[PDB]
RNA sequence: AGGACACUGUUAUAGUUAACUAUGAGAAAUCUUUAAUUCUAUGGAAUUAUAUAAAUUAAAUUUAUAUAAUGAAUCUAUUGUAUAACUAGUGGGCACAUGAUUGUAAGAAUGAUGUGCAAAAAGGGAUGAACCUUAUGAAACAUUAAAUAUUCUAAAUAGUAGAUAUUAUACCAUAAAUAUGAUGAAUACAUGUAUUAUUGUAUAAAAUGGAAGAAGAUUACUACUUUUAUGAGAUGUUUCUAA
């Protein structure tokens, strides 16, 4: 069975990653990183919600898979299937070992104790520093008071202690709420489809004005 | 990682970066006499001359010079004492250790005052390295430069 | 305070210079010390504790 | 210090005026000037308090750095109580706070060592730790506390609860009377 | 053995510094071993006809 | 170390006409880059005149060697420095502070820099090889450090305020996720609802009769300042013994 987990919990300080020196990998349990309704545009949910973290920990692959149907089944129940978009940011690189003392041993190629003890993969785990954001959604103006409730719910899955929090950034993008309005009124704005893009006055003047029809 | 002659050189034996190739004309033009001051540097080109990597970077005297080789003496620091060594190096390997040049100018320049100074019979005023000591005094104006207040400032959260 | 006050009259402030020498006392014990601290200590001729020098102020 | 156990009047901070100055180099000679008032207990402890302000609101290493002049500011106590509100920051645990609080006292001496007291039990940090903004004396009609505006009443009268004995003594008879 | 420890290098420091630490004085050039054969019998037929 | 995703290895999703544009995650055996630190070398000899060669050049033309003369040039410390001859013990080590590798972990195993115990006195941590002050012959008098001042026990129950829980140890002799109270504390909003700071209780279970050192303490507990005093081969003053 599964150990408990307290034995894997503090950073070591150098990483050990899947590569052509550890070849026997096991495969991973979560498969979906992004849910909801993720093709809706940049003005369809214009505020986002953070989860920040206050620890150095490391968060393993199986709980990060049940975090997030915790939070993806409430928000279903109340906001609707077309009202959010849920994503986590991590993946899990760092591999485990075990030693794994046996019973019968004490004969040839069956060794006991400390002699020859390099361990043998196990599991993944992701590795977390102090103030990173674990998850995001993006919602409209009325489901505000509901997720900051749905992501309550999956802070009890992690270990240490973590806090929500309402950002001041305009969805997804990289960009303030401030910083988003000036844009706009002068039109150095370009719709792509998920977020913006910035225009500037570098290429040529040609091509500026063949980037000037995708505005908005 | 085993006791042999090139052991441990990945970023100490690398040529940098966009300057790969065969070196040049200007190397081979200069010239050493005995008596000199010589740096070592290892060109990782060239296979035949090269010294142990310990040397990398030392500065010692040429001694001889031979129809390939050049003779430079050193210092090692084996277990108690500091010792002598020699080594016979290529002349692709080496460089003209310069700091003896503000040194040299000094002795010519007050070589020249004491020429001067003996149709006279004043006493010499040599030419010396200057003392840094305490903070001399200085006159300020307050005619164009007035003052700045400065104080605290409340604390703003970054978001 | 002659030249300080001439040069009061136009407006100038006239920073003086420095001492010319500092008067170092040694205070705490030093018996477990560290190769270097133990070398300058010698070049100050402070072996005995509760004990003073004097001692040009330059750079170095 | 007559009748109290501490100096209440003339507390150990003072108040220091201050002033400095780059030292001059050929690049730039004739630098600029600056001044402020820091609250310290000797001017040793207000230069270094000073020296480091003037590194994080400018690049200015105080190894480079020239003390002008520093001149200590007395006031002419009348004796009047007057009301006084101290702004600051403070240093905790978490991270940096700021507050501001009201005190009555006769001199701004005397109104901040009020606050070292009352930032012993609400806050508990070392007196190092808080930096004060600027103390100013406040007229009427802008005191935001009812304890200053419960003082500020004219014609107070209450009594007190005696109970502190008389004698420096080791025995009394029974029946003498600690009033 | 035990499995006794294999060995340190601790204090070689400081056994060192305990006599200080002489530096070897190279003598006079063109006398250190390795001179140029055809340039030292030069300097032999030199200094004969000199004296 | 920090930095970056531009080369090598890796990873989630949306767009535009395989190619470009975005928002996210990364590296003991990756690098367009790159500090603090650690280390090497110079801070006195050079120029002029004359001569020698069997080397060297198209060549008095260079490379070398002599003899004569012309000199004290960075701050601090050190009255000695340098050289030989003869000979013993030891080659099972451990601990503290800083930083690492294997291991679920250990008073576990193995490396790196400094200082100790071994082989080191007195005073303090109730008691302890390694923690904190601290250099050494026999004594007397005054001043402090480390640590303490209800009583055992030498030395002021000398001040502002809070804590209701049989509260109170630098190394040091354990406590968590989590759930809720209280301030004449602060900011936003409508006397109260939200956060932030400080703080109390629950969570909290063992083998003979028990350990804040003990009696006992709610002004002998906790938080922050200024004075006074006690207290070490330490440090001062005087007498005496050792090449
Ligand atoms: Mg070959
Ligand atoms: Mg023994
Ligand atoms: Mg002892
Ligand atoms: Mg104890
Ligand atoms: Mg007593
Ligand atoms: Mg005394
Ligand atoms: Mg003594
Ligand atoms: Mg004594």
């Amino acid at each position: 069975a599964r150990r408990p987990g307290r034995c894997y919990r503090y950073l070591s300080k150098k990483a050990y990653h899947k590569s052509r020196f550890c070849k026997s990998v096991p495969d991973l349990k979560i498969k979906i990183w992004d849910s909801g309704r993720r093709k809706a545009e940049v003005l369809d949910f214009p505020i986002c919600i953070n989860l920040i973290s206050h620890a150095r920990e490391n968060i393993s692959e199986q709980a990060l898979d049940a975090a997030r149907i915790a939070a993806h089944h409430y928000m279903v129940k109340t906001a609707g299937r077309d009202n959010f978009h849920l994503r986590v940011n991590v993946y899990p690189f760092h591999v485990l070992r075990i030693n794994k003392m046996l019973s019968c041993a004490g004969a040839d190629r069956l060794q006991t104790g400390m002699r020859q003890s390099f361990g043998k993969p196990e599991g993944r785990v992701a590795r977390i520093f102090f103030d990173q954001i674990v998850m995001s959604i993006r919602t409209k103006k009325g489901n505000e008071a509901a997720a900051m409730e749905a992501l309550r719910r999956s802070r009890h899955k992690f270990p240490g202690k973590y806090e929500v929090q309402v950002s001041s950034k305009f969805g997804f993008t990289g960009l303030y709420t401030e910083e988003f309005n000036k844009l706009r009124e002068e039109g150095c704005l370009l719709a792509n489809g998920n977020t913006v893009a910035v225009l500037k006055q570098k290429g040529p003047i040609s091509q500026y004005m063949k980037k000037l029809e995708k505005q908005l | 990682s085993a006791g042999g002659y090139r052991r441990k050189t990945r970023q100490l034996l690398k040529q940098p970066f966009r300057k790969h190739g065969t070196p040049g004309l200007s190397v081979y033009l200069a010239t050493y006499r005995i008596g000199d001051y010589v740096t070592i540097s290892i060109n990782p080109s060239i296979h035949k001359g090269m010294p142990f990597k310990y040397y990398h970077g030392r500065t010692g005297r040429v001694f001889t010079v031979n129809p390939k080789s050049v003779g430079v003496v050193l210092h090692k620091k084996v277990n108690g004492r500091l010792s002598v060594k020699t080594i016979f190096v290529r002349v692709e390997h080496l460089k003209k250790y310069k700091g003896r040049d503000a040194f040299l100018e000094r002795v010519n320049k007050n070589n020249e005052i004491l020429k001067e100074a003996r149709e006279k019979g004043i006493k010499l005023e040599y030419i010396r390295q200057k003392e840094e000591g305490p903070r001399e005094e200085f006159i300020l104006n307050l005619d164009e430069n007035k003052p700045v207040k400065v104080g605290y400032e409340p604390f703003i959260k970054v978001y | 305070e002659k030249t300080k006050s001439d040069y009061k009259s136009k407006n100038m402030l006239y920073i003086p210079k420095e001492p010319n020498f500092l008067v170092v006392v040694k205070i705490k014990s030093s018996i477990g010390a560290a190769p270097r601290q133990r070398s300058i200590l010698k070049l100050l001729r402070l072996n005995k504790t509760n004990s003073a020098v004097l001692v040009k102020n330059n750079k170095s | 210090m007559d009748f109290a156990k501490r100096n209440y009047t003339v507390p150990p901070f003072k108040e220091y005026k201050l002033s400095a100055c780059l030292t001059p180099t050929s690049k730039n000679p004739q630098p600029q000037i600056y001044e402020s008032t820091i609250y310290a207990q000797n001017h040793v402890f207000a230069r270094s308090k000073f020296f480091k302000l003037l590194n994080d609101k400018y690049k200015l290493k105080p190894s480079k750095l020239v003390l002008l002049g520093a001149e200590e500011i007395k006031e002419q106590v009348t004796g009047e109580v007057k009301n006084y509100g101290i702004s600051f920051v403070f240093r905790c645990k978490k991270g940096l706070q700021n507050s501001y609080r009201e005190f009555r006292a006769i001199s701004r001496v005397s109104a901040l060592d009020f606050l070292f007291r009352e930032a012993a039990i609400r806050i508990r940090c070392k007196r190092n730790d808080i930096f004060v903004i600027d103390i100013k004396e406040l007229e009427d009609e802008e005191i935001k506390t009812g304890k200053v505006a419960e003082f500020n009443q004219p014609d107070l009268k209450f009594p007190v609860f005696g109970k502190y004995a008389n004698t420096r003594d080791l025995y009394v008879p029974v029946n003498t009377n600690l009033s | 053995m035990a499995k006794k420890k294999n060995g340190t290098l601790a204090n070689k420091n400081y056994k060192d510094h305990r006599n200080g630490i002489k530096r070897q004085k190279i003598g006079k050039l063109l006398e250190l071993p390795g001179v140029n054969q055809k340039f030292l019998r030069n300097m032999k037929y030199a200094r004969e006809g000199l004296k």
